[PDB]
RNA sequence: AGGGUGAAAAGAACCCCCAUCGGGGAGUGAAAUAGAACAUGAAACCGUAAGCUCUCAAGCAGUGGGAGGGGGACCAGACCC
RNA sequence: GGCCAGUGAGACGAUGGGGGAUAAGCUUCAUCGUCGAGAGGGAAACAGCCCGGAUCACCAGCUAAGGCCCCUAAAUGACCG
RNA sequence: CGGUAGGGGAGCGUUCCGUGUUAGGGAGAAACGCGUGCGUGAGCCGCGUUGGACGAAGCGGAAGCGAGAAUGUCGGCUUGA
RNA sequence: UCGGAGAGAGGCUCGGUGAAAUAGACAUGUCUGUGAAGAUGCGGACUACCUGCACCUGGACAGAAAGACCCUAUGAAGCUU
RNA sequence: GCUGGGUAGCCAAGUGCGGAGCGGAUAACUGCUGAAAGCAUCUAAGUAGUAAGCCCACCCCAAGAUGAGUGCUCUCCUAU
RNA sequence: GAAGGUCACGGCGAGACGAGCCGUUAUAGGUGUCAAGUGGAAGUGCAGUGAUGUAUGCAGCUGAGGCAUCCUAACAGACCCACAGACUUGAAC
């Protein structure tokens, strides 16, 4: 819950082959952005129950946002977004909204960051590849090939047990890859180069924000 | 395999309803399409 | 629609009215006889209509909890939600008044209770019985304690748990129920405060 | 599962999905507009447009790569000559869906497929 | 295995929907709430309409108590859902 | 004594024993209780333990066995340990 | 005046026969479906609708005389859908 | 090892036609206790809006065939000396 | 038809990332102060160390949490 | 016809169906082009009796990917929904 920074959102734009002046080959993201990572509202023990500050993301004409939608973020003063994100903080104040989040300015290079993002969606998928489930034998004249073989015990338990694993939907969720080297801040064209691999294909949301160790959080 | 029992009434009404639900809801549609044959389409 | 709606309320406020102007319904207070004189409410038990006994009308009250016994306290509170506080009883029905409970987290337990005591719930798979005891809940949830305890000793069933709702118990001192003025709380028993 | 894949299969194998998008493909250039299913339609749209495309450039070459597609030389001839005049100004896009009314015995949605 | 329109075929001219089937008016008849799948027409089973009534419930489904609501062109502390 | 039946698989508990391993909701006899064929109340539920033998009605009363913090009738009764 | 096997006593209905080609009945019988009558019960008794001609008592008689169970049996109609 | 990808026929959705074995009644939770000694139905707790569709088979001592093993019947039948 | 290549997708044998706390209460154990029992004694008052075990913390879900929470913002004209 | 929601219309790195998400004048397709794949087309010239080679030519054919451009289809349109919010107490201009 409780984010050791703020973070700021984000779009994945594939996979790049960068080299170093050693000659090491390196795998990595390019992460570009859209007009913003506007604050836009501000949460506090005083009035809502706790501190946090909410992030807008990705600018629209706006015919395509609601009243309710166009009334919250003209109340901040801001350009029509999508993706308002919050960030649970500790620290509370300096984040007024209609600021600017400088990405460039808020992360300063080999940093390890914890991306967020929601994955690639792979349907409805069996006991194999949803749980690594093993298959049984092929020839030897077995009926069985791809199951889930028995399921529960006998009459003793006489039911299935809840959370057994099924075949069921794989994918379309998010999930935290936390510790990711940055690479390089190009100055030029707006674009972090992250070490590694990133939830979803290019294009999707990414909640960029810095390593959440437990020397930096809640004792 | 077999069934132990039947649902013999008040469940199997049930059943049917949504059925005939999936009916009512392709008539809607096919209403909606009638005004639309009414004027322009180019 | 309109017209056929107005004209429609105008015969069902009529034949409303009609009716009411048919027996009357006194309230409490009273003597054995009046002029009604319909049906017998004499040689037949008493049993209540709507009438008297609705939520607004109830009676409430606040138990401050701190330094006394848990289960003493609850036995109490729960006669008092129940009704059988009140001569006017009725198994079926709930007539009983509200509770607020304050201070829960002050409340007491004789023994070695504070330890040794296991509340015990089972989230419903084959792993999963989650155990821990009177204190290390207390400092976590105090309102529980107070809570469990009262639910146990209230007539589990429909009933139970429409008149659960009307416990309310608190972490802190001040509670929020001002407007309702709820008067203190009448407890039969001697051990019920503790020794100190 | 069907991630960034992008063929409409028309329920056949390959043997016969390049069988119907052939005949289909001739019938309709040969008479000009023909009445089909949508999904037999929607389909058609790469190999009218991919052929009204190769018959702007009519060369030896281009038109054995015609006419190894239509199976029926004397449509094929009617392009190359056709073609140029009456679809010299258009860039792209030479074929229009419109789209009327189920088939009667087994509710199978239709649609009609024309030359712009 | 498979009987019972009517006393009498008087078994429905004509009109409407309409390619047929069948249907509604007309006409016949004591009756067509006797129309050829026709006489009396029980139950299971399938609906349509009205009165009340279920979405924090746990239930061999009733039973004793009975909140609130509804009546029957017949003014009941009575009776019914 | 006449006419005319069912029964002839029993079970548990107390005691006196045998067999068993003084194991068995084991088995076999002897004396008695209950079930069997017996509802009701006590025993959480619980044929066989305890109380008590259901002709039927009462929105009366007294009690047996057993109980009197709340679920759930009756003392959050008393005095001494 | 609890009651299984089981025995004894007292009854109710069903169709048909005597009485009787009775009265009662096309101003509506048998049936069929409903009753804020009766009885300890099996059952009885009045009702106006549907129905369209049979046929109560009482005193007697005789049986193809009473159904929920037979992996019964014939017919109908469900469920799974 | 240790799986992976793809093609067809199904499966899935829409329209048309349309079965089955099964079925005391089903308002058909989990835990532990109880009981003809292995309970959706009995006791105490816990959990749980109502209702589809896709998938899965642990239980309903699931369905199927009045056990074909075992033993009984002063049953049947083959075969032997 | 049979071979030889193969972009995207999907795949691993390929690439990244993960398991971290001087946080809490404990279990065996080690103690401090300290009587009953002038002494002793980890305990009867009190208190300290002290485990992959237990609870917070990490990560995903989550107010159908009928106990249905909280915040920001929009909308309440008529036959329409 | 409120806000909004649901349909329809073009789709999807979302998806069994519903659901989700994007689009409805840069959403898909087409066209143009460029990464990329494959390996040097057809036609013609020349060489060889001929199988064949060889030049024109990193060609030709693809292009599920990126980017550009409204050429085509996103036309036509439908359905649902509003009393400023029962009832009681107590602080407050």
């Amino acid at each position: 819950s409780v984010d050791a920074g703020i973070g700021v959102m984000g779009t994945k734009l594939g996979m790049m082959s960068f080299f170093e002046e050693d000659g090491t080959v390196v795998p990595v993201t390019v992460i570009g952005f859209k007009e913003g990572n506007i604050v836009t509202q501000v949460k506090t023990e005083s009035t809502d129950g706790y501190n946090a500050v909410q992030v807008g993301y990705e600018r629209l004409r706006d015919r395509k946002l609601t009243m309710p939608e166009r009334g919250h973020l003209n109340k901040a003063g801001v350009i029509p977004m999508r993706h308002l994100q919050e960030f649970r903080l500790v620290s509370v104040d300096d984040f007024t909204p209609s600021q600017k989040l400088l990405f460039e300015e808020l992360f300063k290079e080999g940093d390890m960051v914890d991306i967020s993002g929601t994955t690639i969606g792979k349907g409805f998928q069996g006991g194999i590849k949803r749980h690594n489930f093993k298959r049984g034998l092929m020839t030897h004249g077995s009926k069985s090939h791809r199951a889930l073989g028995s399921i529960g015990a006998g009459t003793t338990p006489g039911h299935v047990y809840k959370g057994k694993k099924m075949p069921g939907r794989m994918g379309g969720t998010k999930t935290k890859i936390r510790k990711l080297k940055i690479m390089k801040i190009d100055t030029d064209l707006r674009v972090v180069m992250i070490k590694g691999a990133v939830p979803g294909k290019p294009g999707n949301l990414l909640r960029l924000a810095p390593a959440k160790i437990v020397g930096k959080n809640i004792p | 395999a077999v069934p132990k029992k039947r649902t013999s009434i008040y469940k199997k009404r049930i059943r049917k309803n949504i059925w005939k639900k999936k009916g009512y809801w392709a008539a809607l549609k096919a209403f909606s399409l009638a005004k639309s044959l009414s004027t322009g389409n180019s | 629609t309109k017209c056929t709606e107005e004209w429609r309320q105008l015969k069902e406020a009529v034949k409303k009215e009609f009716a009411i102007p048919h027996v009357p319904l006194d309230q409490r207070w009273m003597f054995t006889l009046e002029e009604a004189t319909g049906p017998d409410i004499w040689n037949t038990t008493w049993y209540p209509k709507s009438a008297d006994h609705v939520p607004t009308d109830k009676k409430w009250y606040v138990v401050d909890a701190t330094d006394l016994i848990l289960g003493r306290m609850a036995s109490t509170i729960a006669i008092h939600i129940r009704g059988k506080n009140l001569a006017s009883y009725t198994p079926s029905v709930d007539m009983g008044a509200f509770v607020i409970v304050v201070n829960a987290d002050k409340v007491a337990v004789s023994g070695k209770k504070r330890t040794q005591k296991l509340y015990r719930r089972h989230s419903g798979r084959p792993g999963g019985l989650k155990e821990e005891t009177f204190d290390q809940l207390q400092k976590r949830i105090p309102e529980r304690i107070i809570e469990h305890a009262v639910r146990g000793m209230l007539p589990k069933g429909r009933l139970g748990r429409y008149l659960f709702n009307h416990l309310k118990v608190y972490k802190g001192a001040e509670h929020p129920h001002q407007a309702q003025q709820p008067i203190d709380l009448p407890l039969r028993d001697k051990r019920i405060r503790v020794e100190k | 599962m069907k991630h960034g894949r992008k063929i409409h299969r028309l329920s056949r194998p390959a043997d016969q999905r390049r069988a119907l998008l052939r005949g289909l493909t001739t019938q309709l250039l040969k008479h000009g507009r023909i009445k089909t299913t949508r999904a037999k339609a929607s389909a058609m749209r790469k190999y009218v447009d991919k052929m009204i495309t190769l018959a702007k450039e009519g060369s030896l070459h281009k038109r054995r790569q015609a006419l190894g597609f239509i199976y029926e030389k004397q449509i094929v001839h009617a392009l190359f000559a056709e073609v140029p005049e009456r679809y010299g100004d258009r860039n792209g896009g030479y074929t229009r869906i419109i789209r009327t009314l189920p088939r009667r015995g087994d509710n199978a949605p239709m649609a009609y497929i024309e030359l712009v």
